[PDB]
């Protein structure tokens, strides 16, 4: 049941990996994976009904 | 598939321009922010960008234990006008300010909660004497369960409430709890009341606090020293640290700009001037 | 057994 | 468009009602989410919902307010502002539970010689601060819920010193967005600006937002509408200009659960 | 049925409401037509209809009346009797036009030692006769429309002789079915009889009936419910027996057109 | 001898698993798996000799 | 070795 993932290596001395085994039945007991996703800011930065083309007039 | 630790976009080289394309001109009335990058208004070189937003992911921004309370207990002889001191605390992140302000960048959240307990003790009286190593009981009592009235009453039996028996001087205690909310997310703000005042009812009867939902939202932690008392007095404190793991957040908000004043959004007179003097044309 | 990420 | 279609010229039609505008600054869909009915996979009350559709999802116009050089700002709460609006209000008071989205259309025209700019903000859970420094969280239901008349912002915090008969109302200071955070940051909430030289209206399409799929409309407001003068009204050299501001709001995809006898609230 | 199903034992469920009966005499569907929504090929107003569905199509119980040896009979009009019933009534007063079918359930239990028989008639366009021999067609809107309390029949015609202040009410004589035709023939209208030895209820499912697809519910009643003692109440040897009669009625497939502000009628 | 099972994940940050190895010969020393079954309440809620059909008369 | 549930 071991999960093997890669580290993003900062300062250096191949891919270096690390291992993780969950010891408990409840997912709430798990550590945080930090393997997170990013999304585009559009829902906050461009919430307009008509798609904005930046080279065009915003008002036409 | 774009991950938090991916490098941000490269700068592409761009040269001189003379056209009807107008990136610089915009209209903020629309409610949109102009999506510009340097190559839209100046000449740029090609840069291979290596920086990433890994440390500002919602998880990473919150991945720290914060102190939410200090509980005081003692191990004194109970005497007719004063009993051995045990502590009772209503679980909340709003008794302190730092984690509260971070969570309040958002309206709603979901997370698994990690609680870590740091326990420190001292002698309060002058005398020489001693105490032997203390064991502490941290009992969670959820809304509805009997809250302890005395350090030694039947409720500390804990047949169903979760308790931690912590030994002094050992590693700080720690447990995790899942997302336990009765809603699909925790509400950092509730613009409403828990009661509708009806006309056919007295005002007192329909009244309730603004912005408050369940009166005992999450229950209490009750803490005691399990040991019987020593001749010498020992006071202890339990510091509680909360870390939100596996977190999701919704609807961003401007951060708190004036001092907190209670569990709600209220502010105190005399604290409403966050900003300082600085002249318009002074760097 | 093992999972690789 | 070479057929003439413009970002500035829109028509919105809901139920038996139509709004036209010839000086819009596009329109906003909050968080990019259009209103929707409650999905079976997210459903919670099990009884058949009522969905009044055109009878409630139509444009209701509230009382017109007046913008002057001394105006500090206005606020409304949803669904509170619509509690007395036709069959929407009826459906709201007859049911324990209700959910709804909204199209908010703020109207304010002037002239090419007037100037000023209104920030129009839709805030999820717009909790406002109270008038008291003797008791926190004390604003009464009656004062928290003005209905269609709404409330106003003030440039000055002033604590209620009557302890015998507390006012129990909000005291929402404008640069602190009525809630202890700086107004300059309110742009992270879904918004538009009515800048008189550019446009004469704001249009915000709001989804139902809550930490629940459905809730008590009578106990809880989901959205707050805050309108503040970011740049003050001004005209020619008149010392006392005035132009009106009208709010027209339409519920969208609203559904209700838990039918009983009608709620009769204590509103005064 | 060998699993026990009976003609006498029924359950009706509409919206959040259920009626049970253990002593039914089957149930009637007027003219063999179940209620239906208005079809596109028969449609007339072009605006989107509202169809409140469970919020209005549910069982409403009216005020209980009392049957005694002196009772001559009772009447109600639909939709009038339901004009103040929850969201059905609201939808009715908010719209110019409305159409609806109904399930009518009349309730009256007694004992194996009581006797009597109520004729329960659903009459399309139940025009009743007035109290006047000085002016015909003079019953006022207020007296023609009692709402849920209904009216009663009388065994005696008595002409209003006040010419200064006419009563302007109906004077519906029982053996003349309140309308100048013989009661013994009312059985050509959809009916059931509550004969106390046999059954304790009547159930009539009424389609919308009219010479139009849709009409003004406020100006016009489509159906009349007439309940008359065909055989008088009797019990043991008591001189003054009483048993209650309760009316529960549910609108079915109701839809409304022509939304405006609410109608506020002069009912007194 | 490792037993690999899945967690039912509540709040989220594939299937997440956890691992379990029994360290002792006596099953009494083992932790509780919490992998339990449900049954229908009938032996308590409908202990009648003749099967009940809910739409039918309970007494016929 | 391993068992999977
Ligand atoms: C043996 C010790 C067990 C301790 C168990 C604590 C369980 C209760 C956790 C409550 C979760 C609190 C989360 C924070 C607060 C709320 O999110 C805000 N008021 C918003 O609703
Ligand atoms: C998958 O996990 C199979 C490989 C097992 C590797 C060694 C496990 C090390 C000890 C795990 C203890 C589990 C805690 C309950
Ligand atoms: C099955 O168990 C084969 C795999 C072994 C995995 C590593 C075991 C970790 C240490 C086990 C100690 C056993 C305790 C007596």
């Amino acid at each position: 049941g071991a999960q093997v993932s890669s580290q993003k290596v900062g300062a250096h001395e191949s891919t270096i990996n690390y291992t993780t085994i969950n010891y408990y039945r409840d997912s709430a007991s798990n550590a945080a994976s930090k393997q997170d996703f990013s999304q585009d800011p559009s829902k906050f930065t461009e919430p307009i009904k008509d798609v904005l083309i930046k080279t065009a007039p915003m008002l036409n | 598939a774009a991950t938090s630790r991916d490098a941000l976009p490269n700068t592409e080289a761009s040269g001189p321009t003379h056209s009807k394309e107008i990136p610089a001109l915009t209209a903020v009335e629309t409610g949109a922010t102009n999506p510009l990058v340097p190559s839209d208004t100046v000449q740029t070189r090609h840069v291979v960008q290596h920086r990433s937003r890994s440390e500002s992911s919602i998880e990473s921004f919150f991945a720290r234990g914060a102190c939410v309370t200090i509980m005081t207990v003692d191990n004194s002889a109970s005497t007719t006008n004063k009993d051995k001191l045990f502590a009772v605390w209503k679980i909340t992140y709003k008794d302190t300010v730092q984690l509260r302000r971070k969570l309040e960048f958002f309206t709603y959240s979901r997370f698994d909660m990690e609680l870590t307990f740091v326990v420190t003790a001292n002698f309060t009286e002058t005398n020489n004497g001693h105490a032997l190593n203390q064991v502490y009981q941290i009992m969670y009592v959820p809304p509805g369960a009997p809250v302890p009235e005395k350090w030694d009453d039947y409720t500390w039996q804990t047949s169903s409430n979760p308790s931690i028996f912590y030994t002094y001087g050992t590693a700080p205690a720690r447990i995790s709890v899942p997302y336990v909310g009765i809603s699909n997310a925790y509400s950092h703000f509730y613009d409403g009341f828990s009661k509708v005042p009806l006309k056919d009812q007295s005002a007192a009867l329909g009244d309730s606090l603004y912005g408050a939902a369940s009166l005992n939202d999450f229950g209490i932690l009750a803490v005691r020293v399990v040991n019987d008392h020593n001749p010498t007095k020992v006071t202890s404190k339990i510091r509680v640290y909360l870390k939100p793991k596996h977190i999701r957040v919704w609807c961003p908000r401007p951060p708190r700009a004036v001092a907190y004043y209670g569990p709600g959004v209220d502010y105190k007179d005399g604290t409403l001037t966050p900003l300082s003097t600085k002249d318009l044309t002074t760097y | 057994g093992s999972s690789s990420t | 468009e070479a057929c003439g279609y413009s970002d500035r010229v829109l028509q919105l039609t809901l139920g038996n009602s139509t709004i036209t505008t010839q000086e819009a600054a596009n329109s906003v869909v909050a968080y990019g989410r259009w209103p929707e009915y409650l999905r079976d996979s997210e459903a919670n009350p099990v009884d058949q919902p009522t969905e009044p559709d055109v009878a409630a999802c139509r444009f209701y116009t509230l009382d017109t307010v007046s913008w002057t050089k001394e105006s500090r700002g206005w606020w409304w709460k949803l669904p509170d502002a619509l509690r007395d609006m036709g069959l929407f209000g009826q459906n709201m008071y007859y049911h324990y539970l209700g959910r709804s989205g909204y199209t908010v259309h703020v109207q304010c025209n002037a002239s090419k010689f007037h100037q000023g700019a209104l920030g129009v903000f839709a805030v999820p859970e717009m909790c406002l601060a109270g008038d008291s420094n003797t008791t926190t969280m004390y604003t009464s239901y009656q004062n928290a819920n003005p209905g269609e008349k709404g409330g106003t912002f003030t440039g000055t915090f002033t604590p209620d010193n009557n302890q015998t008969s507390p006012a129990r109302r909000f005291c929402p200071v404008d640069y602190l967005l009525g809630n202890g955070t700086l107004l300059g940051n309110a742009f992270v909430f879904p918004h538009q600006i009515i800048n008189l030289r550019t446009n004469n209206c704001a249009t915000l399409v709001l989804p139902y937002v809550n930490s629940l799929s459905i809730d008590s409309m009578v106990k809880h407001n989901n959205w707050g509408i805050a309108i503040l003068p970011l740049a003050p009204l001004n005209f020619a050299s008149e010392s006392s200009p005035e132009i009106p501001i009208t709010l027209t709001i339409a519920p969208m995809c609203c559904e209700f659960n838990g039918l009983r006898n009608i709620t009769l609230p204590r509103l005064q």
